[PDB]
């Protein structure tokens, strides 16, 4: 029975950050999210926007309700704050690595809350800032979150990489190492 | 094309 | 800003549409989560809201006093779940992407001692797949280990399925992949 499917509309609002999110998930993959700054629908695969539509203005009104409801719930709980749950991190590649053949490093950050995280790729100890892309926070059934960050790269046996993750639940930055061996 | 639809969030009780 | 350790407060709303046998059976679960605790839920098998924790009791009571909200939620299996299933079916439910299959040894070791042969199955969708190893046509199971199914985040999956071998000259190892994207199995051989 993989003859079952699940579609989830998942939203959040987080204070004091004033951060909202609105996304749809199908069987664990994001269909789309609403970019809260640009106020637009971002399809996870670009071609989905040729096959379907979505009206982001209604999603943004839901975020206004979610913010008001968070404020009510925060008071109703007597200002009980969230307990931080730190992430676990795995680095892998899109496909088996071959010397100088383009690939993608994937930093997968999982099982954390609240949904605020600072993720930096390091190559030979130094931050690699551009070329990277990242997903929004994806929901889990335990109401924690997961997230993917991607770095296209040319494999070399001399370079080493680290995905450096900072989160309130961690006592120090988590550095997940990756390198290509001969 | 067809449009995905959302469910709207109700206001919690004050 | 540096040194931001202010307490945080989180609210999540999740609407889950569960589909059984196409859209023959549909269940909606609407969940409210404060911090990491679900407080109230609407389950279409119940048809009204129910408190999950005491924090949610006021909302279950208030929402259950609203005829309009309840009628809208009771019809949502059709107006929302089945609707959205129909919108997305052709590119989600029906999405099929064929994997690329490669085989390689895990390290360079001499014949007649232990090695791990790797069958890499890359880039497929949906996640249901069968990856099996054969030695001279006979299936090997005891020495097989895998990464498990890896979701790449981009609507593809991958997996490595590995076989611990003591390869002898002349032996042929085959990795066979069955997957809904192909009508015949994919096979890749490695000759010792």
């Amino acid at each position: 029975i993989k003859e079952e499917h699940v579609i989830i509309q998942a939203e959040f609002y987080l204070n004091p950050d004033q951060s909202g999110e609105f996304m749809f998930d199908f069987d664990g993959d994001e269909i789309f999210h609403v970019d809260m700054a640009k106020k637009e629908t971002v399809w996870r695969l670009e071609e989905f926007g040729r096959f379907a539509s979505f009206e982001a203005q209604g999603a943004l009104a839901n975020i206004a309700v979610d913010k008001a409801n968070l404020e009510i719930m925060t008071k109703r709980s007597n200002y009980t704050p969230i307990t931080n749950v730190p992430p676990e991190v795995t680095v892998l590649t899109n496909s088996p690595v071959e010397l100088r053949e383009p690939n993608v490093l994937i930093c997968f950050i999982d099982k954390f809350t609240p949904p605020v995280v600072n993720v930096t790729w390091l190559r030979n100890g130094k931050p690699v800032t551009t070329g990277v892309s990242e997903t929004v926070f994806l929901p889990r059934e335990d109401h924690l979150f997961r997230k993917f960050h991607y770095l296209p790269f040319l494999p070399s046996t001399e370079d080493v990489y680290d995905c450096r993750v900072e989160h309130w639940g961690l006592d120090e930055p988590l550095l997940k190492h990756w390198e290509f061996d001969a | 094309v067809l449009s995905f639809e959302l469910l709207h969030a109700p206001a919690t009780v004050c | 800003s540096m040194g931001d350790t202010r307490p945080r407060f989180l609210w999540q709303l999740k609407f889950e549409c569960h589909f059984f046998n196409g859209t023959e059976r549909v269940r909606l679960l609407e969940r409210c989560i404060y911090n990491q605790e679900e407080s109230v839920r609407f389950d279409s098998d119940v048809g009204e809201y129910r408190a999950v924790t005491e924090l949610g009791r006021p909302d279950a009571e208030y929402w259950n006093s609203q005829k309009d909200l309840l009628e809208q939620r009771r019809a949502a299996v059709d107006t929302y779940c089945r609707h959205n299933y129909g919108v997305g079916e052709s590119f989600t439910v029906q999405r099929r992407v064929e994997p690329k299959v490669t085989v390689y040894p895990s390290k360079t070791q001499p014949l007649q001692h232990h090695n791990l042969l790797v069958c890499s199955v890359s880039g497929f969708y949906p996640g249901s797949i069968e990856v099996r190893w054969f030695r001279n046509g006979q299936e090997e199971k005891a020495g097989v280990v895998s990464t498990g199914l890896i979701q790449n985040g981009d609507w593809t999956f991958q997996t490595l399925v590995m076989l611990e071998t003591v390869p002898r000259s002349g032996e042929v190892y085959t990795c066979q992949v069955e997957h809904p994207s192909v009508t015949s199995p994919l096979t890749v051989e490695w000759r010792a």
